[PDB]
């Protein structure tokens, strides 16, 4: 390839690297909601369990 | 054991097709990218592409289709009765198979013996 | 910063590598993702293993490489092929790989977000370690040798039937 | 695990390592080891204390 | 975020050495390379894994894996040339033989 | 004897834990009173719809 469409391509993969970063700051910010929705599930297994385990 | 869904019939009838055409669609990919390209059509690169993309339409329509027309007449079989049994699905599997099936294969022994491993396929289900 | 710039010119000699046309420039853009491989080894503190990499991969693998693909002259005709039917294929599973393989470490490993403020004054400092500093050779070469010798000898034995190998296969004496 | 640091001292995480695993040596149950478990990953991936500090940089952008 | 940049670099090399065994059905010198691609990607992981959890075992197998890599690339371009010398090329259609 | 709708009702409930964990979570927050104006019959509604639909099929099977 030319010179110019290699920096080009450069300038293009540094930009979807930066958009990775805003990627991976999204995931990290949405921990908190991850983890209360896992334990909120959690909970309806075992209240579901424990009802079932009844009979 | 099955407690698990919040079901709907008319959802489950759009949700199955959906399914269905995102399997077709990837075994259409699939299928494209094994074979090989015909002698006359090496040097030009947009007619692969436009065949690979026919070939994920086609199987993804197909596909599509076996994916509602199986779980659509299962439910209207096991609605219009209310029994729930693998009787149910079996019908709906074997008219999927067989109409499709015969439809793409042009065929009615083909439709046939769609249907046929359709229906042992749901009733091991 | 400086690693999403490297990670861009990594990922684009890396597409030049499977994506060149003529086979010699695939090795020449290998040698490039080389070299900033050890550039990321430098970042990394670990300077043993970024010379390594240019003494080894560029300094004997790559000219290996070069020298057997030059003198095979390979025309484009042998090798060629339009790849647009194949973006698809590429796309589903790069797709597929990327959801599921460049964030398997976020639930393990989840980043520090950078504050506005300052947490580097947080860094406590142990003069212990400092006395004597060992370098990354001398904290391999403690090992290497002594305590897992077993798999050094290993590796000897592999290079031997490299060695052998090569001979037996390509040898016409004159 | 190994106790090998990279700077020729003791790794960071040995010290967990080894007291998850003499409590393994002799408790028949695994979950009788788990608080020193989660220890010795918590030092290998400091996953909690980040979650937390993330907590506390979540508070200050929602009051800010 | 460090460690997690580190990882998407070895990532990227990985899915690289993927894409080009799936891109080059014809060049199978590229495929070779491909792998030697994979296998880097490999190695940069045991390093900042090593770095990461201060452990010392990562570099060794860093160390070995550089070795296994020299000797396969040694062999695989010894097979290379004695296909070429039979056939007289590299093209696939003349490795096909074998099949069924 | 002993109503067959009322044991039914009792042996769905495994199949709407759901609903029935996020009724008694409404209830929880409006404890307070608030002028009397916090319910929860969206919260009931669910959680009978799910338990009606599961006892409807059942039921007649058991009456004559």
């Amino acid at each position: 390839v030319k010179v110019l469409t290699y920096f080009g391509m450069t300038l293009a993969a540094f930009a979807f690297w930066q958009s990775m970063d805003k990627v991976h700051v999204w995931i990290a910010l949405h921990q908190d909601e991850k983890q209360e929705r896992m334990e909120k599930e959690a909970e309806v297994r075992r209240v579901r369990a424990e009802l079932l385990r009844k009979a | 054991r099955y407690l698990e869904e919040e079901d709907g019939p008319l959802m489950k009838t759009i949700k199955g097709s959906i399914t269905g055409f995102g399997a077709g669609t990837i075994y259409g990919t699939i299928l494209a990218t094994w074979k090989d390209v015909p002698r006359v059509e090496r040097n030009v690169a947009l007619p692969g592409l436009i065949r690979t993309l026919k070939m994920m339409g086609t199987h993804g329509l197909t596909f599509a289709a076996i994916g509602g027309v199986y779980i659509g007449v299962e439910q209207l079989v096991q609605n219009f009765r209310s029994k729930r049994d693998f009787y149910n699905g079996a019908i709906g599997g074997f008219v999927a198979g067989a109409s499709v099936l015969g439809y793409r294969a042009r065929s009615i022994p083909t439709a046939i013996a769609a249907g046929a491993t359709l229906a042992v396929t749901s009733a091991l289900i | 910063m400086i690693l999403s710039v490297l990670s861009s010119l990594a990922l684009v000699s890396g597409l030049m590598v499977v994506r060149a046309k003529n086979p010699v420039h695939s090795v020449l853009f290998f040698i490039l993702v080389f070299c900033d491989t050890s550039g990321l080894l430098l970042l990394l503190g670990l300077d043993f293993f970024a010379m390594i990499f240019l003494v080894v991969y560029i300094g004997a693998i790559a000219v290996l490489f070069l020298f057997v693909v030059m003198m095979f002259h390979i025309q484009i005709a042998e090798i060629h092929e339009e790849v647009l039917r194949y973006l698809p294929v590429s796309g589903i599973i790069g797709l597929i790989f990327w959801w599921e393989m460049f964030f398997i470490l976020d639930n393990e490993s989840i980043p520090l977000l950078p504050t506005q403020r300052n947490t580097t004054s947080l860094r406590y400092t142990v003069y212990a370690g400092k006395v004597r500093s060992w370098t990354n050779l001398e904290t391999l070469g403690n090992l290497l040798y002594t305590y897992y010798f077993v798999w050094f000898l290993v590796s000897s034995l592999i290079l031997l039937v490299a060695m052998i190998g090569a001979i037996v296969l390509t040898m016409h004496r004159t | 695990a190994s106790g090998w640091g990279i700077t020729g001292n003791k790794g960071r995480c040995y010290d967990f390592w080894m007291d998850f695993s003499e409590c393994m040596s002799h408790c028949r149950e695994p979950k009788d080891c788990t608080l020193l478990r989660e220890d010795y990953l918590e030092c290998l991936h400091h996953s909690k204390e980040f979650q937390r500090r993330n907590r506390i940089y979540k508070e200050e952008q929602r009051k800010l | 975020m460090d460690l997690i940049k580190y990882f998407t670099f070895s990532m990227i090399i990985f899915i690289l050495g993927i894409w080009g065994i799936l891109l080059n059905r014809r060049n199978i010198l590229i495929m070779l390379m491909s792998i030697e691609l994979m296998l880097l990607a490999v190695n940069l992981n045991f390093l900042v894994f090593s770095v990461s959890l201060d452990d010392m075992m990562g570099q060794v197998f860093a160390l070995l894996v550089l070795t296994v890599a020299a000797a396969e690339s040694a062999i695989g371009l010894a097979i290379f040339v004695i296909t070429f010398r039979v056939r007289g090329t590299i093209a696939v259609e003349f490795i096909n033989s074998i099949q069924g | 004897v002993v109503d067959p709708k009322k044991y039914l009702e009792e042996s769905c409930k495994p199949k709407c834990v759901k609903p029935l964990l996020e009724y008694q979570a409404c209830v929880k927050r409006i404890q307070g009173d608030d002028s009397g104006h916090k319910h929860c019959t969206g919260q009931y509604f669910d959680y009978w719809q799910c338990i009606d639909k599961c006892v409807a099929p059942k039921l007649f099977a058991k009456l004559k």
